[PDB]
RNA sequence: UUUACUUAUUCAAUGAAGCGGAGCUGGAAUUCAUUUUCCACGUUCUAGCAUUCAAGGUCCCAUUCGGGGCUGAUCCGGGUU
RNA sequence: UAGAACUGGUACGGACAAGGGGAAUCUGACUGUCUAAUUAAAACAUAGCAUUGCGAUGGUCAGAAAGUGAUGUUGACGCAA
RNA sequence: AAUCCGGUUAAGAUUCCGGAACCUGGAUAUGGAUUCUUCACGGUAACGUAACUGAAUGUGGAGACGUCGGCGCGAGCCCUGGGAGGAGUUAUCUUUUCUUCUUAACAGCUUAUCACCCCGGAAUUGGUUUAUCCGGAGAUGGGGUCUUAUGGCUGGAAGAGG
């Protein structure tokens, strides 16, 4: 049996990201003294398109406090920002759309985005276009914060972690029908070599486990265990349920 | 072309204002007005604290 | 009401002297024969006196306090009139319409303006008019 | 390259002590459409460039050739 | 004239793709290619380029926004939420 | 530009000019002679309404 | 509201429209009131406040944008700032300015 | 018990830059003797500016033309956080 | 560009150049791809629909290991199956 | 970073020959300009002028950019009129048929959309594009400034080439 495609993505030869036209990593401002005590202002000079990413980036330029220069950093644009806007980072920053505040200083029910997991990693959670997390609770005991991640799976993070206020720009993006195969081509050509995926049913018993047969069918069950080994895992991994759902949403 | 500028006289690479060859007219004009009025407005933000914080 | 009277400090916002502080010495509101627009004859300074310290030597003070003045006709739209003011009757009679064309007279006028503004920079009245507007 | 128009400047050029050679070219043209005339051109060789002076009148060129420094290597025609 | 009965812009796709997908694309491309009102200069010039980015044609201000419209309804509530939550700190 | 040279020649005012311009951006005028005879017609109507 | 008052101004008084002509009337001191739209830029807003304090003419802010102010003065085009210089039957020189 | 530790091991960021404790003014705070207490402790109409051991103040040096010390910028422990 | 006489042994896109059409059914929606040296298809792909895993001291995958790596100049409107 | 033309050999040429240039690196003088208003004047302005100090350090620009569609303008070509030469056909006809009439890199003066500046104040809304955009955040109109891709004129250069 041949080594199959989904195993083969991991040597990462042709399946890498296509990072040429990317403006930069979209990290937040490095947490320094001016941020965790007072606050600091930048002008956002140009908000600019990014390739592969859906949401636009934003050129927020801060003054370096320690030598006379300018440090120009790349935010994900919140929706509603504009060029020329002042952006105030810090613990005592006011709460307007685009100021990046620690989560220890926001009231509960505040809609933030680009929020950090551990404080000091510069922007991990809730970053794709149109997402946000919501602070639903605080905990002044051991200073934690109870947030709602965009998949609904709620989380408790440190309150020294930082998040920027507002939705992320590019909303309603996946509502348009990507009418034809060419648009999917020019979409995924600036991301990676994932496309076009051939079904494993069509291919051969060397090529895949769903191959073979004198009929296009799967053979055994398509759900494979979590504990099964790399190479078998081609299908619905560790699937607890399957099939089409019933009932109304917003589950308990 | 960028290296041609090395030969040519300075009057080809400059207009005689402040921020001459690098910012245009009106932008210079705007960063006077802004840079004036702000540091006039900021003067008021010291005489507010000489009146409010004194009357505390 | 009429706030372009003959003592106001302005900041010139167009022309070669953009961003430099003048005073109006004689406003012409209605206009003139030429210049069919409200222009004021201004006297300003072109190089600023650089900031002297406790430790500059005697002659090194003098080279720091040199002032290069200028005279100009300027339109009202090219001025920011500010709330400041300046006692200008020292050289009120020097700047005129006769001070211009016949340009040899302008250097004799600039000498008078330079003498007056150095005599106000020494004994440092008008601290705002003598620091560089910075932008 | 250059064309230099002043006669006095041209005499300054011919005394520049690095102009080694000069030449005179006699061309023939005609005013407006009417009548032929003799144009002359004086060309002095600089160390970089080559200066010319167009004289459309014979009565001034006749004295101007006489005004040349005799140390100058002149190629007439 | 008025040249198509119902398709309008999506008539450039012709016959293809099905009609529900084409009516769905029409409903968004009218939003996308229309010319919007500027929040600052008061003119009607904000046209997107570069999906998510809404430049004004004069005035040079550049509002990040929705991918297919200026600010979607599930975003303009958020600032109103902020407009509410900034008030609990003082009054 | 027949419209333009009639405006610059003072044989028409700016209001009738701006009417006729957007009329000529639609069809309304097959050729130069037809528009000149239309200028005569509307201008004589305005003269009779003077 | 305030709009009926400006309408009585605009049919019974003397006024001037838009920034450059306000500053022409203001440096000549014919100004008596200036009305600024809300979406005016903050720099132009400050430049008109600062010219107002030299003439000591009080500033009223028109709550509402420049399109609404363009309608409110009876014109059709947008206007950013109005300068009332001679009021007629209306009394907004003395109401709350 | 799973509690508490940081020094092993582990993770992450920074041209390892302002940690930890104490004090200093204000101020919530009510005094049950006098302060028992905690918060603050330079920047928010603006697409401007911010760089020369820092100006100022104060003591030297040997007055040259300049240099030096302290403060402006609270101490203490060197545990980058 | 339209039109009119007039004329040719009714000839005239004069050589060249240059669509056969219609009623239907099975099937794949389409445009696209492939067994280069026997198969270009009803296969493959695709949009569209749906499902499964996953909140990074993670999901999938690589490596003999390693202070190693791909997706990741990523963060659930995303990645992976 | 920076060059072209004309000619040349049996076989090389943007490389050789003749002419005309430029660019870099480094030397250096002379003139000019600046100065006793010690580091230039002019213009309301856009900016102009042969020049007209300037370190560390910071900022900005050029380098620097998709594809399609018409539209304008240039270059070369194609066509074509008069004229100065040469070759062909001529039983008849044809002021006829073919052909040469060329100008470089570089330099100086000058030349445009677009953009910008001044005066002015717009609804009996006005400009304007093949294509509907623009104006009280100041249009139309009067008058100016700039880029010089490009084009003209003069030099190169008619002494070359035909």
């Amino acid at each position: 049996g041949r080594v199959i495609r989904n195993q083969r993505k991991g040597a990462g030869s042709i399946f890498t990201s296509h990072t040429r036209l990317r403006q930069g990593a979209a990290k937040l401002r490095t947490l320094d003294y001016a941020e965790r005590h007072g606050y600091i202002r930048g002008i956002v000079k140009q908000i600019v398109h990014d390739s592969g990413r859906g949401a636009p980036l934003a050129k927020v330029v801060f003054r370096d406090p320690y030598k006379y220069r300018l440090r120009e950093e790349i935010f994900i644009a919140n929706e509603g920002v504009h060029t020329g806007q002042f952006i105030y980072a810090g613990k005592k920053a006011s709460l307007n759309v685009g100021n990046v505040l620690p989560l220890g200083s926001v009231p509960e029910g505040t809609i933030v985005s680009n929020v950090e997991e551990k404080p000091g990693d510069r922007g991990a959670l809730a970053r794709a276009s149109g997402n946000y997390v919501i602070i639903i609770g605080h905990n002044p005991d051991e200073n934690k914060t109870r947030v709602r991640l965009p998949s609904g799976a709620k989380k408790v993070i440190s309150s020294d972690a930082r998040g920027v206020i507002g939705v992320i720009a590019g909303g309603g993006r996946v509502d348009k029908p990507l009418l034809k195969a060419g648009r999917a081509f020019h979409k995924y050509r600036l991301k990676r070599n994932s496309w076009p995926k051939t079904r494993g049913v069509a291919m051969n018993p060397v090529d895949h486990p769903h191959g073979g047969g004198n009929h296009q069918h799967i053979g055994k069950a398509s759900t494979i265990s979590r504990g099964a080994v790399s190479g078998q895992k081609a299908g619905l991994i560790a699937a607890r349920r399957t099939g089409l759902l019933r009932g109304s949403q917003k589950t308990q | 072309r960028p290296r041609q500028y090395a030969t040519v006289s300075k009057t080809h690479k400059t207009v005689s204002r402040a921020y001459g060859g690098s910012r245009c007219a009106n932008c210079v004009k705007e960063r006077i007005i802004r840079a004036f009025l702000i540091e006039e407005q900021k003067i008021v933000k010291k005489v507010v604290k000489e009146q409010t914080e004194a009357a505390k | 009401a009429k706030f372009l009277k003959a003592g106001k400090v302005a900041v010139v916002v167009r022309g070669r002297y953009a961003g430099k502080k003048v005073v109006i010495v004689k406003p012409h509101d209605e206009g003139s024969k030429s210049h069919p627009f409200g222009h004021a004859l201004v006297a300003g300074i072109e190089r600023y006196p650089l900031k002297v310290t406790k430790k500059h030597g005697a002659k090194k003070v003098a080279k720091r306090t040199k002032i290069k003045p200028f005279i100009k006709v300027v339109n009202y739209n090219h001025l920011l009139p500010t709330r400041y003011t300046l006692d200008v009757e020292a050289f009120k009679s020097v700047v005129s319409t006769e001070t211009f064309e016949q340009p040899s007279q302008r250097e004799e006028a600039k000498k008078v303006v330079k003498k007056a503004f150095e005599e106000r920079h020494q004994a440092g009245k008008n601290q705002w008019f003598f620091s560089k507007l910075r932008f | 390259a250059r064309e230099i128009t002043d006669i006095k400047q041209f005499l300054e050029l011919t005394r520049r002590a690095d102009v080694k050679t000069a030449t005179v070219k006699i061309n023939k043209k005609l005013n407006k459409a009417g009548k032929p005339f003799r144009q002359t051109k004086f060309k002095v060789r600089g160390s970089s460039s080559l200066y010319t002076l167009v004289i459309n009148d014979a009565g001034k060129a006749k004295k101007l050739i006489q005004s040349l420094p005799p140390t100058l290597k002149v190629n007439r025609l | 004239a008025k040249r198509t009965k119902k398709v309008g812009i999506t008539g450039k796709y012709g016959v293809r793709y099905g009609s529900s997908l084409r009516r769905q694309v029409k409903k968004l491309e009218i939003q996308q290619h229309a010319r919007y009102d500027c929040s600052f200069c008061g003119k009607k010039t904000v046209k997107r380029g570069a999906a998510g980015i809404w430049t004004c044609s004069c005035c040079k201000k550049t509002v990040a926004g929705g991918a297919y419209t200026v600010s979607t309804a599930a975003a303009a509530t958020v600032r109103s939420t902020i407009r509410r939550l900034r008030e609990m700190v003082e009054a | 530009r027949l419209l333009a040279k009639y405006r610059d020649a003072g044989k028409i005012d700016k209001h009738l000019y701006h009417v006729l311009y957007k009329e000529s951006k639609g069809n309304a005028f097959k050729h130069k002679r037809a528009l000149v005879e239309h200028i005569i017609q509307a201008k004589a109507d305005a003269q009779r309404e003077k | 509201s305030i709009n009926q008052k400006l309408a009585l101004v605009i049919k019974s008084g003397k006024y001037t429209l838009g920034y450059k002509s306000t500053v022409k009337s203001l440096r000549q001191g014919k100004s008596k009131l200036i009305i600024i739209a809300a979406n005016t830029p903050v720099l132009r807003k400050s430049e008109l406040e600062y010219y107002a304090m030299l003439s000591k003419t009080k500033v009223y802010y028109f709550q509402g944008g420049n399109n609404e102010l363009g309608t409110a003065v009876g014109k059709l085009f947008r206007v950013g700032v109005v300068s009332i210089l001679e009021a007629g039957d209306s009394d907004i020189l003395t109401t709350l300015a």
